[PDB]
């Protein structure tokens, strides 16, 4: 399922692979919490709620990398 | 997902080196003799995989060496391998090694021979589904007795852990900080955004200014950095949206967290009357809050009385029937019971019997007796020799188990 992958982020986030932070829909993931198919223990959500809070960690930790060597490679191009 | 195979060296009374037969993925009963090393069995497995001997001081730890005469042991394992055809464990294989290793001052899990941590271990129990906040994959006669004998306000307590409560606080709190140092992130991704933004509005203005008329390689790849810079624009954009739909993730548990709650306990009590009703046909069971300040049990074997006034065999029994409901709102693979029958009737060591029969149809069990009604449950049978005061175990027959009881 879809939330399974929020479960590994939240106990074994290395089976993540930087493709998996990549692909992974936080909107409709929390959707997925949000509005469960069957309603779900208090526990439960607690991991699945770090789980997409350590999601949208890596994709922000991702980006900043990308942006900062975006960035050298701008000016490295200056000169 | 269970347990495969157990191997002990150097623990307690298994001086040797132990490898037992691979259980069956049903019922497996231990039996043997007073003192010949069931309890200690146990306590090799709980040694491994439970979460009150994860830390140990190291006189705990060296009271885990064997101790006798000849050479003097000084250190001492116990691998668990797992079956995970499942894929229950979050490890690409059909099988999984965990062994904890102990010496004077050594304590090191290893993880398919690699080294782990202990946090490690136990996030790699909690994805398969064993919580901290379960004590009772395992039950023995002293959870069963600690469970007769609580106040009203223990019980309270540990069906709010049981809930979530405690895991919920700190899961919400962990979350909080991860998301307080993301926001620093995104701040500085905005400001790098904005760098690269006036370097491409410099480049435009220098092109517009040649074509009228900053090396060569910037205004070469010009159109490649501003096409760059829109797929980091668009995945900026994902992480402002995912901010939101976090912020109301947290808005939405945090006002469900009571009827959360409140939906556990319904279903505990709800088990709970199932459980006492199949266990003594006839009578019935059922929970009951306080002033809430605490949960209370009331129960009739008759076709109401509060726990102190009942028979204490009786108290064994409603308690345990209060931890099967408990197992059944959080069905773990596989369960470990040490002689959780000792204080029982006759008549309700077979009720217990034929329950686990039904159950093991789905998950494993592995458990010790010294009375013979669980043997009409069971599916392998171990015995435990003492000898020269170590212990050794073997598969044995049905009717060589009728024998070690
Ligand atoms: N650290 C130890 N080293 C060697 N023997 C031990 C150690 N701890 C306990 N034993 C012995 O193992 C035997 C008890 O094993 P135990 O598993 O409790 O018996 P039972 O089979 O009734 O549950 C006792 O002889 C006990 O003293």
């Amino acid at each position: 399922g879809p939330l399974a992958k929020i479960w590994l982020a939240a106990h074994w986030d290395k089976k993540l692979t930087k493709a998996h932070v990549f692909e992974c829909n936080l909107e409709s993931s929390v959707e997925s919490i949000i509005s469960p198919k069957v309603k779900m223990a208090l526990r439960t959500s607690g991991h699945l709620l770090l789980g997409v809070v350590r999601i949208y960690h890596r994709k922000a930790k991702y980006l900043l990398a990308d942006c900062n060597e975006a960035f050298i490679k701008i000016k490295m191009a200056f000169r | 997902m269970y347990i495969k195979q157990v191997i002990i060296q150097g623990f307690r009374s298994y001086r040797d080196q132990t490898i037992v037969d691979p259980f069956s993925s049903k019922h497996n009963v231990i039996v043997g003799r007073n003192g010949s090393g069931k309890s200690n069995f146990f306590y090799a497995i709980q040694f491994v995989l439970s979460d009150e001997f994860s830390h140990l001081r190291p006189e705990q730890r060296l009271a885990l060496l064997h101790e006798g005469t000849g050479p003097r042991v000084i250190s001492a394992f116990v691998e668990i391998i797992f079956d995970n055809s499942d894929n229950r464990l979050p490890i690409d294989k059909e099988e999984v090694s965990l062994r904890r290793v102990i010496g004077a001052k050594k304590d090191q899990y290893f993880l398919d021979k690699k080294m782990v941590t202990k946090n490690d271990v136990m996030n790699l129990l909690e994805s398969a589904g064993f919580s901290r906040s379960n004590p009772y994959y395992i039950v023995k006669q002293g959870k069963i007795n600690q469970m007769a004998t609580a106040p009203d306000s223990q019980r309270l307590k540990l069906l709010r852990e049981v809930a979530g409560t405690r895991v919920y606080d700190e899961r919400k709190e962990e979350s909080i900080s991860l998301m307080k140092e993301t926001e620093g992130k995104r701040e500085k991704i905005n400001e790098l955004l904005k760098y690269i933004e006036e370097r491409l509005h410099t480049l435009e203005e220098e092109k517009e200014e040649l074509a009228g008329s900053v090396n060569k390689k910037a205004l070469d790849q010009f159109v490649n950095f501003s096409e760059q810079k829109e797929k980091l624009i668009k995945r900026q954009e994902e992480l402002d949206r995912g901010y939101k739909s976090i912020m109301e993730l947290m808005n939405v548990l945090e006002l469900r967290k009571y009827e959360a709650i409140q939906l556990t306990f319904k279903q505990v009590s709800k088990n709970f009357s199932e459980v006492f009703q199949k266990l003594v046909p006839g009578g019935k069971a059922t929970l009951v809050m306080k002033k809430f300040t605490g949960v209370g049990i009331r129960v009739s074997f008759t076709g109401m009385r509060e726990m102190q006034q009942l028979s204490g065999g009786q108290k064994s029994l409603v308690a345990l029937a209060l931890i099967f409901a408990i197992q059944k709102c959080d069905p773990a693979p596989f369960y470990l019971f040490d002689q959780i029958d000792q204080a029982l009737d006759a008549q309700h060591r077979k009720a217990v019997s034929d329950m686990i029969m039904e159950l093991a149809v789905h998950a494993q069990f592995i458990t010790t007796t010294f009375r013979p009604e669980l043997l009409e449950s069971a599916d392998k049978f171990y015995g435990v020799k003492f000898r020269n005061k170590v212990s050794h175990i073997d598969v044995i027959t049905a009717e060589m188990a009728k024998d070690f009881v």
